[PDB]
């Protein structure tokens, strides 16, 4: 079906700033366009419904224009309740599609991740599973990627990861991960690693262990 | 199909 | 003043059928072009269009999800009814009902289409988790080591959701990262909460875990192993 494709996915800012977001659809929808708000916790609010006009009681920093397969959203100051997740819908042919979103955060100076990696525990080998943790602390922008490799082998559908909010005060984020194995497995290695991207970082870094070592 | 409102 | 509000189990078990209500006020279904559709957004994802429901009664559904919706209204209660069959996890979301104008009329004559083209009022939406697990408490782990160290405790397999967790019985709160759950394939949760301090504070911490639904208190005190 129709594609609604969001731009940037992610973008960080200042109070004040003026932002725009953009909305790309694989084939045109007129002027059937609506923009969202939504804030952490809560449901989505309508901004601007039909492409441009201002939804009642909506503030008037928000702006919306274009038609056809290009639309924007812009905020023309940005204030506080503004650090949020938006999106844009399509409802000119069903089914009435959502973009993806893009994340608005507070801009902050760049900072690398502090990274560590955790054994698992000898109790929780006991009852013969094994979780291996990686932390990405305190790091900015929010993208990074944990790539897990065991004796060199690249791992892939073993680990889970979540991420905290926005710090209130930092400005950061951080990350955990998960790689779980049975304890049958994680006997059969030796070299768990946990490998980071990250924009603060000038080359990956990696932190590791070997099974055992005592 | 077109939304129900759209042409 | 127009309000809507979701209702329905928050849990369900893999198979099953998902009846969801959405009772609303301040508008009818019987009102000129009227729309109430549904919309869900499952955890840190994009929200997903799912279908709706016009006063005339015409009917849409997301194609991908066509066989397994059902959705219908009943107009003197001023209610909409989802209905999802065959659930499985990836159905675990929040599941927002809303409501969408028909055109402007006057004298009774349509005249503005430009209003229809939004969803404008939102219910606040009802988390619905699915999975076939059994209320169950976590196991805890401990998590042992600019020159910060971190150490934490993993709180491993349990549910459902809710879990606390604080350090030093409230009192370590600088430096403390208390992530969100994620829902393993096995059907419970897993969180790790880890404390960043000096390296040199290696002082004793001590998570303080409790899961109300299975009545599992723990303390886990954790330190740099090596006996």
């Amino acid at each position: 079906a129709l594609q609604l494709t969001q731009s940037p996915s992610s973008l960080s800012a200042s109070v004040g700033d003026r932002i725009t977001i953009t909305c790309r659809a694989s084939q045109g929808v007129t002027s059937a366009l609506a923009w969202y708000r939504q804030k952490p916790g809560s449901p989505p609010q309508l901004l601007i419904y039909d492409a441009s006009s201002l939804e009642s009681g909506v503030p008037s920093r928000f702006s919306g224009s274009g038609s056809g397969t290009e639309f924007t959203l812009t905020i023309s100051t940005l204030r506080p309740e503004d650090f949020a997740t938006y999106y844009c819908q399509q409802l000119h042919f069903y089914p009435h599609t959502f973009g993806g979103g893009t994340r608005v955060d507070v801009r902050r100076t760049v900072a690398a991740p502090s990274v560590f990696i955790f054994p698992p525990s000898d109790e929780q080998l006991k009852s013969g599973t094994a979780s291996v943790v990686c932390l990405l602390n305190n790091f900015y922008p929010r993208e990074a990627k944990v790539q897990w490799k065991v004796d060199n082998a690249l791992q892939s559908g073993n680990s889970q990861e979540s991420v905290t909010e926005q710090d209130s005060k930092d400005s950061t984020y951080s990350l955990s991960s998960t790689l779980t194995l049975s304890k049958a497995d994680y006997e059969k290695h030796k070299v768990y690693e946990c490998e980071v991207t990250h924009q603060g970082l000038s080359s990956p870094v990696t932190k590791s262990f070997n099974r055992g070592e005592c | 199909d077109l939304d129900r409102w759209a042409s | 003043r127009i309000t809507l509000k979701e209702s329905g189990p928050p849990l369900v078990k893999p198979t099953q059928t998902l009846t969801l209500t959405c009772s609303f006020s301040g508008f009818s279904l019987s009102d000129f072009g009227v729309g109430v559709g549904w919309i869900r957004q499952p955890p840190g994802k994009a929200l997903e269009w799912l279908a709706i429901i016009y006063s005339d009664d015409d009917k849409r559904y997301s194609p991908s999800l066509n066989t397994r919706l059902t959705i219908t209204k009943d107009t003197s209660k001023n209610q909409v009814v989802l209905v999802m069959t065959r659930v499985s996890p990836v159905d675990t979301a929040t599941y927002f009902c809303a409501h969408r104008r028909g055109p402007t009329t006057l004298f009774g004559v349509p005249i503005a289409r430009g209003p229809v083209n939004a969803m404008d009022v939102w219910g606040q939406g009802i988390t619905v988790t699915i999975s076939s697990t059994s209320t169950k408490g976590p196991s805890v782990f401990p998590l042992a080591p600019g020159a910060a160290a971190a150490l934490g405790c993993l709180v491993k397999d349990y549910f459902p959701e809710p879990v606390t967790v604080s350090w030093n019985s409230g009192a370590l709160t600088s430096g403390v990262h208390t992530f969100p759950a994620v829902l393993q394939s096995s059907g419970l949760y897993s969180l790790s909460s880890v404390v960043t301090v000096p390296s040199s504070s290696l002082q004793t911490y001590t998570c303080n875990v409790n899961h109300k639904p299975s009545n599992t208190k723990v303390d886990k005190r954790v330190e740099p192993k090596s006996c």
